[PDB]
């Protein structure tokens, strides 16, 4: 066949939020919330282009954005996010709920600071709208022609010509 | 009516509750108000990602961030 | 004879299992669920004889997804080849096919 | 070599049939297929079938080859044998080194001869087993299914009181 | 053989497009055969029980004929819808395919050598 | 057995034949042959007799290695096409494993070794069930998978059942397995003409079906499993000598018998297809069972018996036995050729 | 990975265990025995009712294993379905038990 | 294609096999049989779990049940066999030769 076109280590360079997931599951609410769509425009692109190699430059807003959140605490609510964190990181399970005083003191010193409302009940598994610039892909399997079906019955059904025509009966 | 269920209740109390409690199990769920959210809230856990849509120009329903009050909600399941 | 009762009184008794392109709970796609869609799109209402010849390339490229004889086939190569040069010394792995670089993400 | 480890459960699974379709004796025979059954699970489990892997044990194992066993121990109190088993294990060693010569075979159908991680899948199901939850879809999706099970399970009890009574 | 054409509407004993075909007369030789395959059925259901054959159940052997028959009027309208499918997909495919039927060219004897073979 | 549970197991039976005819799903169709065959199985047992538990011991560990062997064909159809529907196979190991599995059902040469014995173990009733109602399944399976069936294996299980059930009837004095081998041939004739035309398959196991009905509802209403007591026949009852008489010379393939109907029909449809000695030399081998059908009725049959004096007691009562469409069976299975055209209902 | 080390350690804690018990009293010597049962010698009869009680848990085992789902099963979207399929399966071995109740099947082991 | 499910094939032979031709104790044969089924749900299992093919995960259960089912029923048989002889051995089942 053909040969598989892959990007060079240049287009895969970015930089990575190089935290833990304890790091990532305490501000994921306010993440949700607030990198909500470059985050969205991503997973249309990844859904609808059904192909990593096209969803590159989307991702890489992804990884802008995420980092430009984390500054942001970083710069205002360093410490009772970093005191919720811990908290969140000793869990095996990683509860969210042996852990509300802490996120109480994050959510209200990012409300105070940013003027950020953590998401409610439902809210980040809603199915949202994207407007994006983008062209809907026209054949995102590369299918190729489908075969034509064949001829359906056409035409008034008229008797048998002379009936079963079955070595001497006549009817 | 009473006479036969007052005798096997004298005879066999295990059958008596088993058939009482297994006639419960069958009908109480046809007669029960919380066997609507029951399907709501195993219809309200999201297992998989809300894969967003194309925003073709006319969709009022469909909200364009979580935090719009418009789509759906889970004040009926924060209340219940 | 196939008593089509299923299509006749209208009922889904077995469709669901049959094929990996079907609704599956969760959403969980299979691992060749594209290959089988096109392959099923491709072979629709020709009828089975036309669908031998006319649908080959999708049905080859589903049977390589199902059973990846061709990509085993071609790993085989590459480690084989691999494999000779480290034995002649024409080669040695980078530091990243020897596990000395501290994964990307 | 712990790559291989599934490949090396199978190779014990092959041999424990060969333990046992030999036949020294029923008892014997049932040993056999319960080392096999175990070692087959293994593999099951190896891949990610936690809960067929435990339908193995639970059922196969701990449930009807106990009312083999059971059976056997009520109802039934070499060189045919031996001669069997080493033909089979001879049989089932030289195509070990013939697919680790070569890393391909055709007995019946074309074999690789590398280990089976190569053909696995890299991605995640996020909170279920996707076996589980296929399981579970016998209760939603299943219902013609679960309706002629349960018929023919009823239709077995009956028949094991009818042909049991001999009357 | 046919059976791609009863797969879009399965299990119809007799269709729509077979009301568009000629039923059979009452006095359809077949279905006479039917019926007459009714008496004998009526005469030997008589001589295994031991009964007077051509007199004891008249509406016995009235109801074997009546049913017979009408058992045989469907099955009849079956047959000639069959044949009437197979005589329809037959023309149709020669008309869809005229490269494969060619109007070979018809030649008279007075072209034609036969080759003579005496008996003597 | 209690009546009420008689008919819930004939009705699993039903159920399990009703699963294999109608699903889409290869697992159905292995469910469909395991409830047919656990249902069967206390029919089988209805006498409690020691033959009768060998002929279900026996029958079992046929179906049981024919159903492994069904799925285990499934299971390659899996691998090599990664869907479940019933349709044609995907790799001819599965083909061939699934004729295999289909042929141990039937019990078509060589795994033919099983019918003569059980269907001798079990009463006229099971060996009816047995000979007519468990041949339709498999051959609704076969029907279906027909773009995959290799030419060469059915067409050397068929001519090996039709030689097999011919030269095994010759040297046979029991009623049951007469038709158990009669049976093997019949099975022969349906799956050789199965990639030439199943129409004319289906019209041969419409007629077998009749013609064995009737013949084991004669053998059931005069109580008669071997050839000597069916000699005594005919001065108890006359009529039924005369039945088993035009039964067993349309089983045959006698014109202008409708037993002869599917067969002719059958070569009619393999010189088409432009064989030749095959269906020559079938027919040949049809003609030994013909030929000791011949025998089995001239010798036996016809010319009048010793009999004994307790017959002259069994005169003064008249058969109270159900002979349930006996009439309207043996009509059908004699008086049915000029209504040869009416196989299209069947396409 | 942990958990083979750990059936392992079980296998062979198990073995070293019970080959000290064989073979730490046979470094005795104490004295060779010869030896020369409520029944003698009589072969042992079958008993049918014991291999009726083990069909019988058999078939049980495998509608258990049929109900084995039910906790993942509760989780569906198709509550209607899954509860009247759920109910079914349980009625089915209610049936099952019924009908070995009233055929004397549960008779002398009741 | 897959290495494993050679093994997985040739145990199934192996026990179809030692089923097919020994004329030994009847739950010899049942063992084989079962080995038989054994085998399948392994194989069965692997291509289900190899292909993500979700709905198929309720098939090998359905494949044991059934059989197991269809075991129990064996066992019934030779139960019989075993109050008419006092043995399994399957040449005792000689009286429908003739
Ligand atoms: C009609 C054909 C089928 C009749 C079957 C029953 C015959 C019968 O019972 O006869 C006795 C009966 C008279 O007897 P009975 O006094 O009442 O009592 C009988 C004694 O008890 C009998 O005394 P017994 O039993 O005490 O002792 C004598 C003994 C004597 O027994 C013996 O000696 C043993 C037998 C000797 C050797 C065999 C001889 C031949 C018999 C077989 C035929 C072979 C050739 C057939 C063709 C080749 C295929 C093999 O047994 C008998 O005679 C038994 C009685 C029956 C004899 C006849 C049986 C014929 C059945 C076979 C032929 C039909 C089926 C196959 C056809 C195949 C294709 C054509 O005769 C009839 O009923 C004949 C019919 C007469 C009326 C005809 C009216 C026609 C009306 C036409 C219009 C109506 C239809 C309209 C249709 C359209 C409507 C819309
Ligand atoms: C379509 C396929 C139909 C296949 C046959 C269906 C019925 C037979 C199967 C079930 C069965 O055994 O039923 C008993 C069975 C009698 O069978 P049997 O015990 O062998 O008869 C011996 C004596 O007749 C016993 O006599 P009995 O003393 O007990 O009382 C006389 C009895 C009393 O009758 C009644 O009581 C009936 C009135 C009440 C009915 C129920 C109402 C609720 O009348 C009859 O039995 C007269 C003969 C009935 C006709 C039998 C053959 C039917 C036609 C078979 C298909 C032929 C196709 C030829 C194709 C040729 C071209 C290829 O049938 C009836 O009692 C009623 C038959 C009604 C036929 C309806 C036809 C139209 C269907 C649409
Ligand atoms: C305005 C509206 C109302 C108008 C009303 C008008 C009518 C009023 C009168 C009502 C009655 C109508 C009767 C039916 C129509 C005429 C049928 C006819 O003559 O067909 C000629 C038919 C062919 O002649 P054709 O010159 O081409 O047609 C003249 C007509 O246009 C015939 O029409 P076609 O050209 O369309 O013929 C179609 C085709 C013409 O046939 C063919 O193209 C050739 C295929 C024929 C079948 C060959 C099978 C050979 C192997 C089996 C042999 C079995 C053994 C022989 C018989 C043994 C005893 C059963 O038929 C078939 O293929 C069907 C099979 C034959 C059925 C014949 C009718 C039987 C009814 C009575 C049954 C009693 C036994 C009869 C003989 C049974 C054997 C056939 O003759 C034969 O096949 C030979 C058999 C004799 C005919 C049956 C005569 C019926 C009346 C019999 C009364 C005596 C009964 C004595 C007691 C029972 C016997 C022991
Ligand atoms: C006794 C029979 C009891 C069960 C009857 C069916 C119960 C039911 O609601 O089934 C719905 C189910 C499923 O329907 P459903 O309504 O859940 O459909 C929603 C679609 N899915 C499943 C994809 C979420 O089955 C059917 O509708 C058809 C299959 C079974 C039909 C009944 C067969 C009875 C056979 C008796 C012998
Ligand atoms: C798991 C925790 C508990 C483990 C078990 C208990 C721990 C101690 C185990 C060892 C105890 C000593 C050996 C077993 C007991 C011996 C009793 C006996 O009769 O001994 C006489 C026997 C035999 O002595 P004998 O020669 O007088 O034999 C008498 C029999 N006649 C005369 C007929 C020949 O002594 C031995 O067999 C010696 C064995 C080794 C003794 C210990 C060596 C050092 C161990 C450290
Ligand atoms: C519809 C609801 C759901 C029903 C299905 C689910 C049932 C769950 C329990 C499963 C039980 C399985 C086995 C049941 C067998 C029943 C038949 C029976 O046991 O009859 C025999 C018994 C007499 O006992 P015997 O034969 O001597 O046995 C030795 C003990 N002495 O005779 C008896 O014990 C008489 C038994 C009949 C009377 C019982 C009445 C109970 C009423 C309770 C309140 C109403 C409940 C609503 C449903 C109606 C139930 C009848
Ligand atoms: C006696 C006749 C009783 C007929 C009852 C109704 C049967 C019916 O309608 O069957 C439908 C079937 C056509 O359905 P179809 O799916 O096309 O069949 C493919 C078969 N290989 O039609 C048929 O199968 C018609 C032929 C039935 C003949 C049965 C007796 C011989
Ligand atoms: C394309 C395919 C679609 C499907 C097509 C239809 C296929 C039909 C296949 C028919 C198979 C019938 C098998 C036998 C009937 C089933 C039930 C049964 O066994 O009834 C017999 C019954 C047993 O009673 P029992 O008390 O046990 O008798 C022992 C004697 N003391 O009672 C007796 O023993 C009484 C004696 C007489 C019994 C005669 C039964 C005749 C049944 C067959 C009728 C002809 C076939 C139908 C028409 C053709 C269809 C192809
Ligand atoms: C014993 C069995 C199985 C058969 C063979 C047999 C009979 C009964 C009678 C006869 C018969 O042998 C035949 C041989 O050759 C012909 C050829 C004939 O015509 C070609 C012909 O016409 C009536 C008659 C005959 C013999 C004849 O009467 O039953």
């Amino acid at each position: 066949p053909g040969i598989v076109e892959l990007p060079s280590l240049e287009d895969l360079k970015v930089q990575e939020v190089k935290v833990s997931s304890s790091v990532l599951k305490a501000a994921a609410h306010h993440y949700g919330a607030q990198c909500d769509k470059p985050n969205k425009e991503f997973m249309l692109c990844r859904w609808e282009e059904k192909d990593p190699r096209r969803c590159l430059e989307e991702g890489k807003l992804v990884n802008q954005c995420a980092l430009e959140f984390f500054r942001q605490i970083k710069r205002h609510c360093a410490e009772p996010f970093t005191e919720y964190w811990t908290c969140i990181d000793y869990s095996g399970l990683q509860l969210f709920r042996r852990c509300r005083k802490e996120q109480a003191q994050f959510d209200k010193c990012v409300l105070d600071k940013l003027g950020w409302v953590r998401p409610d009940l439902g809210e980040l598994s809603k199915v949202t709208k994207v407007k994006t610039d983008r062209p809907l892909p026209e054949n995102p399997y590369h299918s190729r022609a489908r075969p034509e079906p064949n001829p359906e019955v056409e035409g008034d059904l008229k008797p048998a010509r002379h009936g079963s025509r079955l070595f001497f009966w006549t009817m | 009516v009473a006479a036969f269920l007052k005798n096997v209740w004298a005879k066999e109390p295990v059958l008596v509750a088993s058939f009482a409690i297994a006639g419960l199990a069958v009908i109480l769920p046809t007669l029960s108000p919380y066997t609507k959210y029951s399907l709501m809230i195993n219809r309200a856990t999201p297992y998989n990602y809300p894969v967003p849509l194309r925003d073709d120009g006319n969709m009022p329903d469909v909200p364009s961030h979580p935090q719009d009050p418009q789509g759906p909600s889970l004040e009926w399941l924060k209340r219940l | 004879p196939f008593f089509d009762v299923q299509k006749k009184l209208g009922v889904d008794l077995d469709h669901w299992m049959t094929i990996q392109s079907a609704e599956q709970p969760h959403r969980i796609p299979a691992r060749c669920h594209a290959f089988e869609k096109e392959w099923i799109e491709c072979a629709h209402g020709i009828g089975s004889i036309r669908a031998e010849k006319e649908c080959k390339i999708e049905f080859e490229d589903f049977r390589e997804c199902l059973l990846r004889q061709k990509t085993m086939k071609r790993l085989n190569a590459i480690k084989r080849q691999r494999d000779k040069l480290i034995k002649e010394g024409k080669y040695t792995p980078p530091p990243h096919h020897s596990g000395q670089e501290d994964l990307r993400p | 070599m712990m790559t291989y480890i599934v490949f090396i459960l199978s190779i014990i699974f092959v041999m424990g049939f060969v333990g046992f379709s030999s036949k020294p004796s029923p008892i014997y025979g049932g040993l056999g297929l319960i080392v096999s059954g175990g070692v087959g699970c293994g593999i099951v489990l190896n891949f990610g079938g936690s809960f067929l892997g435990l339908m193995v044990f639970l059922i196969y194992l701990g449930g009807m080859m106990v009312v083999f066993g059971y059976t056997t121990a009520m109802a039934t109190e070499n060189k045919v044998v031996l001669g069997t088993f080493i033909t089979g294990l001879l049989m089932e060693f030289l195509m070990v080194y013939y697919v680790l010569k070569d890393k391909e075979v055709e007995i019946v159908f074309k074999f690789n001869g590398m280990g089976d991680w190569v053909i696995y899948d890299t991605g995640d199901s996020g909170f279920f087993s996707e076996e589980a939850m296929g399981i579970a879809a016998l209760y939603s999706y299943g219902t013609w299914l679960v309706i002629v099970t349960g018929w023919s399970l009823l239709i077995g009890v009956v028949v094991i009181m009818e042909i049991t009574r001999g009357n | 053989m046919m059976t791609g054409r009863q797969a879009r509407a399965p299990l119809q004993f007799l269709p729509d497009e077979a009301r568009s075909l000629p039923p059979p007369k009452l006095t359809d030789p077949r279905l006479a055969y039917i019926g007459f395959l009714g008496y004998c059925s009526g005469l030997i259901d008589n001589a295994i029980r031991r009964r007077p054959v051509l007199s004891a159940g008249l509406h016995r052997q009235f109801l074997y004929i009546t049913s017979f028959v009408f058992v045989g009027y469907y099955l009849l309208k079956r047959q000639d819808y069959m044949y009437a499918v197979r005589d329809h997909d037959m023309f149709s495919y020669i008309k869809s395919h005229p490269e494969d039927f060619p109007e070979k060219d018809k030649k008279t004897y007075r072209e034609v050598f036969e080759e003579f073979h005496p008996v003597r | 057995m209690n009546p009420i549970i008689l008919i819930i197991i004939l009705m699993t039976v039903m159920l399990g034949t009703i699963i294999v005819m109608i699903s889409t799903h290869w697992l159905l169709i292995w469910i469909g042959f395991e409830m047919n065959m656990l249902a069967i199985i206390p029919i089988m047992m209805k006498k409690h007799n020691p033959r009768a538990t060998e002929a279900s011991t026996k029958y079992f560990l046929t179906q049981s290695t024919a159903s492994m062997l069904l799925m285990m064909a499934i299971i390659i159809n899996l691998m090599f096409s990664g869907q479940w529907t019933v349709m044609k196979l995907f790799n001819p190991m599965a083909s061939m494993l699934m004729t295999m599995a289909l042929a141990m059902k039937l019990g078509m040469a060589p795994f033919h070794f099983w019918v003569p014995e059980v269907t001798q173990g079990i009463p006229l009733s099971s060996g009816l069930i047995l000979l007519t109602w468990q041949k339709l399944a498999p051959m609704s399976v076969l029907y279906q998978i027909l773009p995959s069936i290799n030419l060469d294996l059915i067409l050397t299980l068929s001519i090996l059942s039709i030689t097999i059930g011919g030269w095994g009837g010759l040297n046979q004095t029991q009623l049951r397995k007469i038709m158990a081998y009669s049976s093997i041939a019949h099975m022969g004739w349906m799956t050789a003409v199965l990639l030439y035309n199943p129409t004319m398959t289906l019209l041969n196991l419409i007629i077998y079906i009749i013609m064995t009905s009737t013949m084991f509802t004669l053998f059931m209403a005069n109580s008669t499993t071997t050839t000597l007591s069916l000699s005594h026949t005919w001065n108890k009852a006359p009529i039924m000598t005369i039945l088993v008489l035009i039964t067993l010379l349309s089983m045959g393939g006698l014109p202008p018998l409708s037993g002869f109907m599917p067969k002719w029909m059958i070569i009619q449809e393999m010189t088409k297809n432009d064989s030749i000695i095959l269906p020559t030399l079938m027919a040949i081998t049809a003609l030994l069972n013909l030929y000791f059908y011949m025998r089995l009725t001239y010798s036996t049959a016809l010319t009048m018996f010793p009999s004994t004096n307790n017959m002259k007691m069994k005169w003064q009562f008249p058969t109270t036995k159900r002979m349930t469409l006996l009439p309207t069976m043996t009509v059908l299975s004699t008086m049915l050729l000029p209504l040869t055209p009416i196989l299209s209902i069947l396409e | 990975m942990n958990l083979m080390i750990t059936l392992l350690t079980n296998f062979t804690l198990a073995t070293l265990l019970v080959t000290i018990a064989f073979w730490l009293p046979q470094l005795n010597v104490y004295s060779e025995k010869t030896s020369p049962d409520p029944m003698g010698s009589a072969r042992l009869p079958f008993s049918m009712k014991f291999f009726l009680v083990a069909i019988t848990f058999l078939l049980f085992d495998l509608e258990i294993a049929l109900l084995l789902p039910l906790p993942w099963a509760s989780q569906t979207t198709n509550l209607n379905t899954m509860l009247t399929m759920a109910l079914l399966l349980i009625f089915l071995l209610a049936v099952s038990l019924a009908y070995e109740w009233t055929q004397k099947g549960l008779e002398w082991t009741e | 294609m897959s290495l494993v499910y050679m093994n997985i094939m040739m145990a199934f032979t192996v026990s179809l096999t030692g089923l097919l031709m020994y004329r030994s104790h009847l739950m010899s044969s049942l063992l084989c049989l079962e080995g038989m089924m054994l085998s399948l749900f392994i194989l069965a299992t692997l291509m289900i779990l190899n292909s993500h093919f979700t709905l198929a995960s309720m098939m090998p259960i359905i494949l044991l049940v059934f059989a197991a089912c269809e075991a129990a029923l064996g066992l019934s048989l030779l139960v019989m066999v075993s109050n008419t002889y006092g043995t399994d051995y399957v040449q005792n089942l000689n009286l429908l030769q003739c």
